[PDB]
Order: C-alpha cells, then structure tokens, then sequence
RNA sequence: GCAGUCAAGCGUUCAUAGCGACAUUGCUUUUUGAUUCUUCGAUGUCGGCUCUUCCUAUCAUACCGAAGCAGAAUUCGGUAAGCGUUGGAUUGUUCACCCACUAAUAGGGAACGUGAGCUGGGUUUAGACCGUCGUGAGACAGGUUAGUUUUACCCUACUGAU
C-alpha cells in the first residue's frame, strides 16, 4: 500500500479517494477532490492560491 | 529483401508487399460468396 | 483395437433397433406397433438406416 | 468480446454512444470515427448501446484518406473521457475519446498510436499493446 | 533452435515474453505448455520468472532488458519489484523509470552491446539506459516506424526488421549495430517482428503459425 | 393462413433422409368477401409512445430422437411458452425494404388492447394552389399546404394508509 500526493494541493492521497487525469501529453495528474480538481481546469495557478502548499513554501 | 514467408523462394521489393505473387494466386482468394451462374 | 465382436455387442442397443414414421421414436426391431399414446400406436413404422 | 480479445475484461463505465464522433489515434490516415454500434453489446427496449475503453465497436469514417469512407470497418477504443473506476478504488479519465482501426481479428491497421493507451485495452488487444508508446 | 507455442491462444509471444541470455520473464497465465516451451532447451543458469507488471500480462512490451540490467516503467509496484528481486541473479540491476513512454519493450530494442531507442526519449533516460544495461544507443527509426523494439527483434549475433525496410536503411542499420539483418515476417505477414516472436543467442520462440519459410530465416540470422 | 391422408414423380441405381402432383377431409377468427342482427336524442374513428397479461402454430435458450449426422456445421423432428426476442436510415404509415449488433432479432390476441392515458404526422369540415372533367355552380376516394383534441371531486377496481 502507497499513498500518493496531489498535484495541485501537495496534499496526501489515500487509496480510494479522488479522480485522475491522464493529459494529451500524458502527463497524469490525481487531485483529492473536486476543488483542486475544478480549480486545474479553470487554469488557475497554486502560487496564487493562498491554501496549497507551494503557495506556502514560497512564502516560506 | 524479403522472403515469400508461404514458399520462401521469392525475394520481393519493400515498396510494401506480402507472399508471393503466385502464392496469393493460388492459396488466397478474394472473390468467394459468389454463384458463378 | 476393435474386438468386432464388441461392435456387434454395441450395435445391439445403438444400432439394431428400428423407428416409427409420424413420432420417430426408436423401437425394438421385432416391433408390430409403437408403443407411445400420443402417435397412435400406429403399425406404420420403419427400420434404422445403418449403412450410407 | 473474444473477437480476437484475449482475456476477459472487468466492466467500465460505458461512455461514449453510438452517434459518437471520436478521434483516432493511429497513422491509417482517418482523422475521425462515427460509431454505429458496439460488439457485444445487450439489447433493451429504446437503450441505444454503448462502448467503454477495450471495446470493439463498428465505425465508419468521416474525415481522411477518401479510399477509406463511406464503409463500416471495425474500430477498438483507447481513451474515454468518462470516468471509471480501477478496482484499485481510483477514479480516472482522459481529455479525448479516441480509437484505432483494425481487422475483426484483432490486428490493427496502421503502424504506431499516437497519445496514451489504456492498460485495459492493452492488456487485452496485444497488437494494441505493441504499436502503442504510452501506456496511460 | 525455434520453438512454437501460444501464450493462452495468441501467436504473439514477444508481448507476454522478455528472453535474455542469462534470464527470461513470462506471465502468469497457466499453459504449461508454453512454460515447458521455455523450461525445455534451457538450464538452471537461466531462471525463469512468473511475473506481472503494473498489474498487466504485457510484460515484453512494458519491459526492455539485457543480461547486465532491467528496465521497468514508473507504474509497477514495490511488490512486484521485490518478487522480481528475489527471484532474478544480483548480477542485474533493476530499475524503476520515471519517464513517459511507459512501453519500453516498444520504444527499446536493446542487446548485450547497442540499443537501438525512440527519438523523443529522455536525454537524462538514454544516458541511464547506458548506465545500467552498459549499452551505447543509437536513435532514429527502423523505416518510419519509430517503435524499434516492437518493428525490429534483435540479438548479438544476428537481427531481423519489418518489411518495408529500406535497403539502404538495412546498411546502415546493419552498419551501425554491427551485427547482419534481414527484413522478413513472422506469423504469416505480421510485420509486427518485435513482438511476434522473441530470441536469445541460442533460442528463439515464435507462434504456431510461424511457418518453416520464416523459421528458416530466423535461424538463418540468429545462429550466427 | 395452417394442419392430416392418398404421393405421379424429383431427391448419385436407393416412392417421404428431404422437396413436391392430382386431389380429398378439415381447422382458427389472428385475412378479404357477405349478411344488415346490435349503436343514427355521443360506444370519440389510423398509426406511434407507454404498460400489463395471455395463447403456441417455438426464433433463440434447456433436454431428447432421426438424418447422403466421421468431426465440425446444418436440416428435420418430440415434449416444452419458464426467460428473452433489439438499436437505426427513408416513410404519417400498419405492411415493406435496407444497415448493424445479437443467443435470437418467432407469430398472434385482449371491443382489429390502450385519445376524462399522450401525440395529432394521416384521414375527415370551412381557407387556398395545380392537373383532369364540366358551359357553369361545382366534382376527384388525385397531389400540396394551413388548420381549437374538453371533464373525474362520484361508484367499483387497483395501489398504498388508518
Ligand atoms: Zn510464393
Ligand atoms: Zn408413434
């Protein structure tokens, strides 16, 4: 048992939970839920959104 | 260079081709399903 | 290995035994009628065909 | 299913219908295909059938190559954009209908797939499996 | 020599099948048939593995390896690694790949010395592909056809291409692997060599249609 | 439309493995014809959508029997109606034809099931156009186009509730 981590957020994935999506260019990306799943598709960018983790490390 | 792969004999071009002329002749047809009278 | 003794012993039971013409049920070859209701215990029967 | 099909595949999520216009993913020169009907498939009153991701459906061409429309060929799908589910729990899903020509035995008809392939078609199709880069 | 089998009824056997001259690699899929069809001409030295990748029986596609080193995609699991490690000689190293082309066995038609690859690989994937398999690469096409491990079957001694291959693509293939082709088929026309059919330095595995004109070929070109 | 008896004769020579004369008896109302018996101080008249049930003269499925039934594949046949019997192009269409999947894409009935259940494409009012007929008004079961589809709160039935 593996637990991955989403792509959008950098939140831990356990087994069960959220969708995937496999790009034309098959980069795949999982997201936890429907948030940072509809917030990848409205081309938004995690630097500005206040609660993911890479707007947090970049902050510092 | 290729072989007939059917015979084997028949060394034939790579323009994109199968066996043998006289192998695809012979064994194969295309035409059947038909009352010829 | 045949034993055509044995095949004649089969033929008994598979073989050697004759039909009726309407129900095409098997009967013994020493038949006079058939033996079901619903055909007619009809005296017009036939014989197997074994050969062909 | 065994058209060819190796082995027996779990169910998916059935996408994409008959009047679907999916893409296709190889190099034969057709640049789409407009599913008719689907093999396999179960027949209901007024349930128009469908194709999930493995499956073989009849096509016919709508754009590309002249000498290849205007007939029903045999198509197998590789990508759906609907969302299914791996026994594993997760849920996935592509960004593009698309599909392959072949033969009704199993055997494609071009030489390579563009775009990535999904593992319960390769695993079922092997012919898909070698002309295919990309495994999801 | 050349044996004949089916994996369950497919004459495909470079899909399921991943030979080597110190190891080999098949899938679960009962057919002792097609086990013994392996288990037979060989020995002990060559350990044969039951094996499963990513949860898939395409195992020769997915994989590309040597008799020095393994190369296996981003999507199999530590499970299935561990199987594979206890169960594989320590003189290979396996490795995990974190790249694209998930289909190795396609996009690599490797031996002991030279690697035939896809163009778009990784250049940080082709210098690991030398590191590991102790290989040097080359990356171009068979004759368009960019999948080399699926459109050519390779070994040391000898190499076999797809039939729309070129003369003077054949010459300088040959040229650069150092090794003679010849570009026929297997399993009655299917182009698809690569995978069709599978081959060591002392064996070779093909589908039950493989007829004794191919057969020919094919230990014509491989014997030596 | 279906069935049974005579079956000339065709079916490698081998009257029923199978197909078919001459006829002959005779079935169903799921077809036309005929009657005018019921409705002319309202039985709302085509088809389709929906939904349920029944029949068997079985398309498939199950089990058997026979075949110029090696196998494979088919045909015929027996019980058998438990379960199922499609998606679509054109057409108002029933009917039909064609494409494709499918185990199969069998036939039929219930006031030619079913309009206070729907629709209204058609037929079947008045408007209007063409063609033919007619001196003319006007006719055509000929073609085309537009054209209001009502009520349940009652009794019973049914579904659920006290
Ligand atoms: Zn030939
Ligand atoms: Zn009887």
């Amino acid at each position: 048992m593996k637990v991955e981590i989403d792509s959008f957020s950098g939140a831990k994935i356990y087994p069960g939970r959220g969708t995937l999506f496999v790009r034309g260019d098959s980069k795949i990306f999982r997201f936890q839920n429907s948030k940072s799943a509809s917030l990848f598709k409205q081309r938004k960018n995690p630097r500005r959104i206040a609660w993911t983790v890479l707007f947090r490390k970049h902050h510092k | 260079t290729l072989l007939c792969c059917n015979c084997g004999t028949p060394i034939d071009g790579s323009t994109g081709l199968v066996m043998c002329y006289d192998c695809i002749k012979l064994t194969v047809d295309i035409t059947q399903g038909i009352p010829r009278e | 290995i045949i034993e055509p003794s044995l095949k004649a012993l089969a033929s008994k039971y598979n073989c050697d035994k004759s039909v009726c013409r309407k129900c095409y049920a098997r009967l013994p070859p020493r038949a006079t009628n058939c033996r079901k209701r619903k055909c007619g215990h009809t005296n017009q029967l036939r014989p197997k065909k074994k050969l062909k | 299913s065994g058209n060819g099909a190796q082995g027996t595949k779990f169910r998916i999520s059935l996408g994409l219908p008959v009047g679907a216009i999916m893409n296709c993913a190889d190099n034969s020169g057709a640049r789409n295909l407009y599913i008719i009907a689907v093999k396999g498939s179960g027949s209901r009153l007024n349930r128009l059938p469908a194709a999930s991701l493995g499956d073989m459906v009849m096509a016919t061409v709508k754009k590309g190559k002249p000498e290849l429309r205007k007939k029903v060929m045999p198509a197998i799908v590789v990508r759906q954009a609907k969302s299914w589910r791996r026994r594993d729990g997760v849920f996935l899903y592509f960004e593009d209908n698309a599909g392959v020509i072949a033969n009704p035995k199993g055997e494609m008809k071009g030489s390579a797939i563009t775009g990535p392939v999904g593992k319960e078609c390769a695993d079922l199709w092997p012919r898909v499996a070698s002309n295919s880069g990309v495994v999801v | 020599m050349a044996t004949r089998t089916q994996f369950e009824n497919s004459n495909e056997i470079g899909v399921f099948s991943k030979l080597t001259n110190t190891y080999c690699l098949v899938a679960v899929g009962g057919s002792e048939n097609f086990y013994s069809a392996f288990e037979a001409e060989l020995g002990d030295a060559i350990p044969i593995v039951h094996t499963t990748i990513a949860g898939t029986r395409i195992i020769g596609r997915m994989t590309a390896g040597n008799r020095r080193g393994l190369l296996v995609p981003t999507q199999t699991t530590d499970q299935e690694l561990q199987h594979l490690r206890n169960s594989l000689p320590d003189s290979v190293k396996i490795q995990r790949v974190e790249e694209r082309l998930s289909a190795l066995g396609n996009v690599i038609c490797c031996n002991d010395y030279v690697a035939l690859v896809h163009p778009d690989i990784d250049r940080e994937t082709e210098e690991l592909i030398s590191d590991v398999l102790g290989v040097e690469v080359f990356r171009q096409t068979i004759s368009g056809n960019i999948l080399v491990g699926s459109y050519c079957s390779l070994s040391n001694q000898g190499g076999l291409v797809h039939p729309q291959t070129s003369v003077q693509d054949q010459e300088e293939l040959s040229s650069l692997l150092q090794v003679p082709l010849v570009a026929g088929t297997v399993n009655r026309g299917s182009s698809v060599v690569g995978a069709g059919m599978v081959v060591n330095d002392y064996l070779a595995v093909t589908g039950l249609d493989t007829t004794a004109p191919e057969l020919s070929v094919i230990e014509s070109i491989f014997r030596l």
